[PDB]
């Protein structure tokens, strides 16, 4: 299909890369989520 | 008249809101169909002719008698819509759904698409009430003076590439109006070119035009005749100069 | 969808930020980044302006009316249930209008047409915001703001210019007024000009500019022209708007007391105040 | 880059004089002027005026009204011209007292009024017809008196109407800067809050929408003034590009759009409704309605 | 030379960092300046009389 | 009964089915907000009442 | 069910996309805040009680 | 006739696929509206 | 046969099973999350 | 769940980068001043 | 009677439809309103007497 | 004749299956009608 | 009197029937609202008090 | 009197048909209002007393 001029070949590094990234992400963000349960819980 | 309620609550007052209410219905009838007089019937990107024509009809046709024995035009109607209608458009499906985009497919300030759009106007020129052009060149314009303002003829004509081109020659007027619609330049290129003023700022050294670049003003439509401008020629004209904004960007510096 | 001409302008382009991504239509309408923004901002507002008249239990679309917090709450987020629907919604309604005139402006620069139109509408933005925004910081609430409510902001207007009087003495509200008026002028005689000129008396041709700027000539024997109806038209209204904001903006931040007061420099110069005669004597 | 605000480059020629389609040439003059000051946003030509009979009808009535007001103010401002400059905007032509009901005032004030309204009444009804006749003799449509017709029924609902219905002429209006202001906030004052008068809430709409409308309408001509917008009547007969994007922008903005023509058919009615509406209001409050915010309650728009 | 990172996975993600980032710094540019306007709005009302903070209310 | 796909010989699917999602998304919204103005419908009032909250 | 797959022969997957995140993040932003509206189900004020602070 | 361009076929067939995602729709709507009667009747 | 977009019963099919798993796992989370707020705070 | 990565070939992934960063950066201020305005939340 | 199969030969199918259509939503949507708007139509206030709650 | 340029025959369908619809409609109506007397009637 | 399909030769039966199709509606749901206005008249308030409601 | 068919080369017969529907519409809804008013005239409540429900 293609709309946007990339090959599954490009979208799959892409994606490897982008999901590197969130997972990252998510790795920091439950870290910090998990110390404001320390400081100031919320349930 | 106070208090008198015809039944429950209803009197005067609610009687003539109510009723106002009405009118405007038909009222924004009224207006959204006599806004279908140009435009209507509503096409596909194919160029046929869609099932969803509007929850408003289109309405019945009106005729305009046009002064200096230029005939009888009537909207809505099929000669209106195919006379004013482009044909060998350079534009290429983005997709085979509907509601995108169509692009270019070769110099868009030429091919006359996009910002750079003309619409066919009837290639006969703009006329006053006597029947003389309304577009003159100042000197064929007897008795017409500068009565103000910086005098640009003579002025070397900047463009967006910050280069230069020529210099200012003539200014076409509206000689009823007694305003400059076009000015003409003298180019490097030994060609003569129009330029709509409402595109070139007058500085005092000079004549910006930040629409378009270099490249473009010896590409810009020319005029069959030196003394007249017709309606066609206008709109290539100013569609061509437009364009600029969007499609000589790249060059455009400062 | 389309119009017999609208294709050959549907090309891409024209987008302040975005590109690819957003540059397709719905329907009719073009829909951007921007376009994106004013969609969720307003169904954001819309939504809970229902659930605030929800909560109150109100149904009615008159007497359905979310007020803004006490102004004793000063510049503070509120409960949502005692002005934070209404701050919610403020902040979404401007994020609305400016995504309305950058959508304006990507359209206008698609169709290569200039950008006068958003930026009329940003004066009508600078006004709402001096209302909702500006005014209030300087008086130090929210609570000074107006309310989304039919027939409710309409008490503000009462209760706002009834604390300084009559307002009509506010000389920016004057000029705000004589624009207002002037503009509906204008309107109306531009409208029936151009429609006498192109619909004459029956058995008799069309009409051109010459006889637009013949007739206004005889009549009160000067005419602006073709271009110069548009542009004071919209000089006017944006003047209007200017004084209105400037009269607001002055309101209560520079001045305290009823506006008759104001007058009252003209009489009190030392020359004419002793003079016993007329009103003021 | 060039907004088209102010013009740039003047020009002129001998003046264009006017168009003969059954004028009658000898009642129009034909001296003009340029003033360059108004060539930066306008034409400059200060062109000939017709002086015809309605004209003169007009001038004549309207310059008595203006002097008789000036004469009061003189009476009420003992002759002294520093009290004249001085209480100018405080002072008054007031209406008659309402002992004297719908008769003849019995007072020099009353009667002053009288007289003026009398002396306006032959100014407008002249003017109107002036209109109505120049577009007549031009051939043109009479678009614009029947646009005038609604602001002289709010003007006339004003002074003479709804007074008659209330049997008072205490009611007009008095003929003063400062006086009318107060007299429309009594006017509301006496009668509920007028913002509730649903009538004066469609001519508010339609003032803000004329407003509204008039910006767009010029911002749009300007806008596409560089493929010749403003030439409008051409673009109706032989449309071209600029009608064509003012109505892809309105259409890609709003979904909806209009015609060269059919946005001057919504000025006309934008404008006139502000005073179509008003003069119902303006009739119905204390004919029908002493008060509205209770009415308003009653009819739901207001809460108990 | 300098700059020429050898590796397709790394030179694809130093890009889409830079991207976001970019992104991210126009979003604060614009936060920032919203809270300039709003606090020097403030600010000027501290400039103000007194009785503009004692106004009436409209209740609305 | 037998012959209701002639709708789509007359109307777009596109349309159609853009102006039902609307429809029923604004529809449902609408119930919901009624209910929850009502307090004896209002689930969260409920379960506040019901778990002593 | 079976044929569900045909809604893309229908509409365009960008479009489509676009709607669906806009129309979800919109109703997910409108239930919280729904939530937080009530002096119950507000996760951060009831916390805020319950741990004394 | 047909003022979109299908055929009976291809309306037949969108017809079966809309009717199941109705039916679908009203399964689950029925299911809650019971789900309710039996949590809260309203008649 | 019909298709206003260009996408054959083939890439339909393909497209479909990959938007329907994003939607299961969107909805597992969901209702993961929603269990868990009736046992901190039932609603029913 | 293993054929995710088609979302690149039907959006630009340089505009949808650019697009997580502006959307992110604004929930995170959202947050922010969400807790912020609680005083049991705020920090400063 | 017989010959009302003419109003076809006369009016379009989408506008009478998309019309018709409108028509009917907007007058059951009063109709409903107008009952709630009375205490004894109300089927919610009456259900929540009813099951004495 | 015609208006719109149909013919009598799809005509005489499209009446067909409109009045099929309608009478559909009317059927659900008058079980409603009928259940809203049996609980709460109102004449 | 049986001329009378002239007015055909007049008027455009589109227009008419538009027209007629309005005129009944607003016609009707004013006199039904006539009614529910006099308490005598509103059914709904006749049925309560027959039925005990 | 005979000839006063030639008002109908005069007149538009559209025009004064349509004019006509519309006037005598409105006077009648006018007459049936202003009669409503006054009780004495207002045959519903007449009724109500006739029968005296
Ligand atoms: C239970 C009730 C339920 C609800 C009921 C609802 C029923 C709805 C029915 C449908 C009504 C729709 C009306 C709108 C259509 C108009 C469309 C349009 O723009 O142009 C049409 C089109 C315009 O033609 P054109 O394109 O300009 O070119 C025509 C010529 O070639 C060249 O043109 P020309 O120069 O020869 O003539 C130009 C003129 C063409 O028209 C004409 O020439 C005639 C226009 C009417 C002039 C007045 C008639 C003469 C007698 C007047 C009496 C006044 C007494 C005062 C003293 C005398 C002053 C002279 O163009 C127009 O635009 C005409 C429209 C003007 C409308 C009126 C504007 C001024 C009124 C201001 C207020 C004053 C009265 C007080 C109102 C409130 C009372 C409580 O004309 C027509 O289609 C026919 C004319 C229609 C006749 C008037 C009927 C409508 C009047 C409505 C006024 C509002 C009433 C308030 C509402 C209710 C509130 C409670
Ligand atoms: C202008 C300074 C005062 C103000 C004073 C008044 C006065 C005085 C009146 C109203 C009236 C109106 N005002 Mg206002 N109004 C203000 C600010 C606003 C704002 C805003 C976003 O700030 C809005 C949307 C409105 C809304 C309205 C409409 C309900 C109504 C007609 C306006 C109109 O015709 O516009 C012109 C433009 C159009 C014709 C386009 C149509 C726009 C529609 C009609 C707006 C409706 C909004 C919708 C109900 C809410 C969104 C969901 N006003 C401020 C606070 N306004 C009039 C009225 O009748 O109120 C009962 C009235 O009497
Ligand atoms: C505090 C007092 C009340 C109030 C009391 C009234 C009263 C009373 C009236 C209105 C009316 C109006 N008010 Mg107010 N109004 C209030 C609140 C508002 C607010 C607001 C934001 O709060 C707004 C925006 C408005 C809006 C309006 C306008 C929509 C409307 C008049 C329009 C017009 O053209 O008048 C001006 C138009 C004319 C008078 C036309 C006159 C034309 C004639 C031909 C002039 C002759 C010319 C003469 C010879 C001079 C010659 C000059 C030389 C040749 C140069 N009001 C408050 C709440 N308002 C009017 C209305 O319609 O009532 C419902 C009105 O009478
Ligand atoms: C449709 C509603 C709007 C409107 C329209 C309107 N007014 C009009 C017209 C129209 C279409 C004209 O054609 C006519 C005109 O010539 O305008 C330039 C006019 C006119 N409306 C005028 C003014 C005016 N219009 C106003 C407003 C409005 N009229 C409404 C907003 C207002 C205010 C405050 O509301 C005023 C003050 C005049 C400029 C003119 C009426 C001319 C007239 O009657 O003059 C009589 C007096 C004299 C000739 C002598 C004066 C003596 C002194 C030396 C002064
Ligand atoms: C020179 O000639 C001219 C024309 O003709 C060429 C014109 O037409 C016009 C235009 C003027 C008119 C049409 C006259 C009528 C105008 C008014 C009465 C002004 C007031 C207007 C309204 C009341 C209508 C307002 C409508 C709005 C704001 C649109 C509402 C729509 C939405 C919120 C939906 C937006 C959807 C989006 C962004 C996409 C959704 C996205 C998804 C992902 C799904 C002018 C001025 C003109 O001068
Ligand atoms: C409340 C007042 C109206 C609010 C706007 C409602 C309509 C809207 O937003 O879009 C309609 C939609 C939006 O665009 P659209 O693309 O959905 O409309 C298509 C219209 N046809 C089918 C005819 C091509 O536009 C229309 O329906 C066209 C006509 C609308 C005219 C509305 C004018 C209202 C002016 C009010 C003046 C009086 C105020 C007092
Ligand atoms: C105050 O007022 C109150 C409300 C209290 C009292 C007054 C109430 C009033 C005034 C009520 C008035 C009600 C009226 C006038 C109701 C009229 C209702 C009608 C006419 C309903 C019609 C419904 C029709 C339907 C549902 C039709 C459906 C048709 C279909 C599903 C068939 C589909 C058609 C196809 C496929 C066409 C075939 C096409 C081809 C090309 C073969
Ligand atoms: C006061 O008012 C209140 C609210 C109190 C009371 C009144 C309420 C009212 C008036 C409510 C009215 C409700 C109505 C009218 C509801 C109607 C609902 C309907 C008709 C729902 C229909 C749903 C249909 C669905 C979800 C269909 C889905 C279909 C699909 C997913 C498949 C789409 C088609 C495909 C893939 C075929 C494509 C094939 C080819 C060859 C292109
Ligand atoms: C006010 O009333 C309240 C709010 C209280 C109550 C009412 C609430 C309502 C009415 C809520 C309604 C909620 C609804 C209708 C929710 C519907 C949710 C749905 C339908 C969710 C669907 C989610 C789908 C997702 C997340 C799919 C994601 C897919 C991907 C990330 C991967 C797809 C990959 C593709 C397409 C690659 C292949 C592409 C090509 C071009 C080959
Ligand atoms: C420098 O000093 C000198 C003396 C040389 C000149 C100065 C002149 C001055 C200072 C003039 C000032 C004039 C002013 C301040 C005028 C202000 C007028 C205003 C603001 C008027 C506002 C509203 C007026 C209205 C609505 C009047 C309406 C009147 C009518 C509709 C009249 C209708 C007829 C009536 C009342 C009865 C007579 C009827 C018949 C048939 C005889
Ligand atoms: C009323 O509502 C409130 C606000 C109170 C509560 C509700 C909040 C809501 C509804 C929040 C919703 C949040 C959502 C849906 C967040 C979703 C976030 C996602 C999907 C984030 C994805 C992030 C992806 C990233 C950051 C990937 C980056 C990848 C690269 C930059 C490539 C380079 C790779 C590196 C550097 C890794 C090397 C090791
Ligand atoms: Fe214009």
């Amino acid at each position: 299909l293609s709309f946007t001029g990339l090959s599954d070949e490009q979208a799959q590094e892409l994606h490897s890369v982008y999901m590197s990234g969130l997972w990252l992400f998510v790795t920091i963000a439950v870290i910090a989520h998990i110390a404001v349960y320390i400081w100031r819980p919320w349930l | 008249m106070v208090g008198v309620n015809f039944f429950g609550d209803f009197d005067l007052a609610s009687l003539a809101i109510w009723s106002f209410w009405g009118f405007l219905a038909f009222l924004i009838y009224y207006l959204q169909t006599e806004n279908m007089r140009e435009g209507y019937p509503l096409e596909m990107e194919d160029g046929s002719v869609a099932p969803n024509q509007g929850l408003f009809p289109v309405p019945k046709p009106k005729t305009f008698k046009l002064p200096n024995g230029r005939g009888e035009i009537v909207m809505p109607s099929a000669e209106n819509e195919a006379a004013h209608r482009r044909n060998d458009l350079a534009l290429a499906r983005t997709s085979v759904s509907e509601g995108f985009p169509h692009a270019p497919t070769g110099n868009a300030l030429v091919d006359g698409v996009g910002p750079a759009s003309w619409v066919p106007r009837r290639d006969e020129p703009e006329l006053d009430a006597h029947g003389h052009n309304k577009i003159m060149p100042m000197a064929l314009a007897k008795g017409f003076n500068v009565t103000a303002g910086r005098d640009p003829r003579g002025l070397p004509v900047q463009a967006a590439d910050l280069e230069v081109v020529g210099r200012v020659s003539e200014l076409w007027v509206d000689v009823p109006e007694q305003m400059v619609r076009y000015l003409e330049i003298d180019l490097n290129s030994g060609k003569k070119r129009l330029v709509p003023m409402t595109l070139a700022k007058i500085w005092a050294d000079r004549v910006r035009v930040n629409a378009i670049a270099s490249d473009s003003f010896e590409n810009i439509p020319a005029t069959r005749s030196a003394s007249e401008v017709t309606k066609l020629e206008e709109d290539k004209i100013s569609g061509y100069v437009a364009g600029g904004w969007l499609y000589d960007a790249d060059k455009r510096k400062r | 969808a389309l119009l017999s001409f609208e294709r050959k302008y549907r090309v891409p382009g024209g987008t302040l930020v975005g590109g690819n991504l957003f540059d397709f239509w719905v329907g009719p309408f073009y829909v951007g980044f921007f376009g994106v923004t004013t969609f969720f901002f307003a169904a954001l507002g819309t939504l809970l302006i229902l659930y605030g008249t929800a909560m109150e239990g109100v149904w009615n679309p008159q007497l359905i009316s979310i007020e803004p917090p006490s102004v004793e709450n000063g510049l503070a987020f509120a409960p949502l249930a005692e002005g934070g629907l209404w701050q919610l919604i403020t902040i979404c309604a401007l994020g609305a209008f400016i995504s309305w005139a950058l959508r304006e402006v990507e359209i206008c620069r698609k169709l290569g047409i200039g950008l006068h139109i958003p930026f009329a509408f940003s004066f009508a933005i600078l006004a709402y915001a001096v209302l909702v925004v500006f005014r209030p910081l300087l008086m130090g609430s929210w609570g000074y703001a107006f309310p989304y409510g039919i027939w409710t902001h309409l008490d503000w207007v009462s209760n706002t210019g009834y604390t300084y009087g009559n307002f009509h003495y506010n000389p920016a509200h004057m000029l705000g007024i004589s624009f207002f008026f002037t503009t509906a002028l204008a309107l109306a005689l531009h409208g029936a000009l151009v429609l006498s000129a192109a619909n004459p008396e029956k058995g008799q041709e069309m009409k051109t500019a010459d006889h637009e700027d013949t007739f206004f000539r005889d009549l009160v024997g000067y005419s602006i022209g073709t271009l110069g109806i548009h542009r004071l038209g919209l000089l006017l209204a944006l003047m209007a708007v200017f004084w209105s904001a400037v009269c607001m903006i002055i309101t209560g931040t520079i001045w305290f007391d009823q506006w008759s007061n104001w007058w009252y420099w003209w009489v009190e110069l030392p020359w004419w105040v002793d003079i016993p005669g007329g009103v003021n004597g | 880059e060039y907004q088209n605000i102010f013009t740039q480059v003047q020009v002129g020629g001998a003046p264009e004089m006017g168009l003969v389609e059954g004028v009658d040439l000898s009642n129009r003059t034909k001296g003009t002027t340029n003033w360059t000051l108004l060539g930066w946003f306008g034409n400059a030509q200060i062109g000939p005026i017709y002086l015809g009979g309605w004209g003169t009808v007009s001038l004549i009535s309207g310059v008595l009204w203006f002097m008789t007001i000036g004469a009061w103010f003189w009476y009420e401002a003992g002759f002294n011209p520093a009290v004249f400059m001085r209480d100018l905007f405080y002072l008054s032509l007031d209406a008659p007292d309402a002992k004297y009901g719908l008769g003849v005032p019995r007072d020099a004030e009353g009667i002053m009024w009288f007289i003026a309204s009398f002396f306006m009444f032959v100014a407008v009804w002249s003017w109107w017809i002036r209109t109505y006749t120049r577009a007549a003799a031009l051939g043109m449509g009479k678009h614009t008196a029947w646009a005038f017709l609604s602001a002289i029924w709010l003007w006339m609902v004003l002074g003479f109407i709804r007074p008659i219905l209330m049997g008072s002429w205490s009611e007009a209006v008095p003929y003063g800067i400062f006086t009318h202001l107060d007299w429309t906030n009594n006017f509301s004052l006496t009668y509920g809050n007028l913002f509730y008068n649903p009538f004066h809430g469609l001519s508010i709409a339609f003032l803000y929408g004329s407003a509204l409308l008039f910006a767009m309408h010029g911002a749009t001509i300007l806008a596409v003034s560089r493929f010749g917008g403003d030439r409008e009547l051409e673009q109706i007969v032989d449309r071209g590009t600029a009608a064509e994007r003012a109505a892809l922008f309105w259409r890609w903005t709003m979904g909806f759009n209009a015609t060269m023509e059919g946005i001057h058919r919504w000025a006309w009615w934008f404008g006139v409704l502000v005073t179509l509406t008003g003069g119902i209001g303006i009739l119905l409050s204390g004919t029908v309605v002493d008060n509205w915010y209770v009415w308003a309650q009653v009819h739901g728009y207001a809460p108990v | 030379n300098y700059s020429h990172e050898p590796n397709a996975v790394i030179n694809l993600r130093v890009w889409a960092l830079g991207q976001m980032v970019w992104g991210a710094f126009l979003a604060a540019v614009g936060v920032v300046v919203v809270i300039c306007l709003l606090v020097g709005t403030y600010l000027a009302g501290l400039l103000l009389p007194e009785q503009s903070k004692q106004a009436p209310s409209p209740y609305g | 009964m037998s012959k209701f796909y002639k709708i789509w010989q007359v109307f777009d699917p596109r349309r159609v089915f853009v102006a039902q999602g609307v429809f029923l998304f604004l529809l449902a919204v609408m119930i919901h907000l009624i209910l929850l103005s009502k307090p004896d419908y209002n689930w969260l009032d409920v379960g506040t009442a019901k778990y002593g909250r």
